[PDB]
């Protein structure tokens, strides 16, 4: 009885940590966006002193 | 994070759309200036 009743909640975190990972993994990455930001930061910094 | 990442990103290329248009624009105004010095050249005892 104990150990089931520590089953399901940790079953509960379980299904928690699904519902966040499953809303985290609508949005891209963020080791690519790293990139692309830093990318787009060169790029701009190379406009800003062109302009 | 990823929320603050990808406004972030959505205002760089926002900001890299007007760096875009100065440039364009910028370059229009730049020709224009070099067509007015030709017209002063040619206008140009000395």
């Amino acid at each position: 009885k104990k150990q089931i009743l520590q089953a399901k909640r940790i079953r509960k975190n379980r299904q928690e940590y699904d519902a966040l990972a499953k809303v985290i993994q609508h949005h891209p990455d963020r080791h690519e966006t790293l990139k692309e930001l830093e990318a787009l930061g060169k790029e701009l910094e190379h406009l800003s002193h062109i302009k | 994070q990823r929320k603050r990442l990808a406004e972030k990103y959505r205002e760089c290329l926002s900001n890299k759309e007007k760096i875009l248009k100065e440039i364009e624009v910028k370059k229009e105004y730049l020709s224009s200036l070099q067509p007015r010095l030709n017209s002063i050249m040619q206008a140009s005892v000395q």
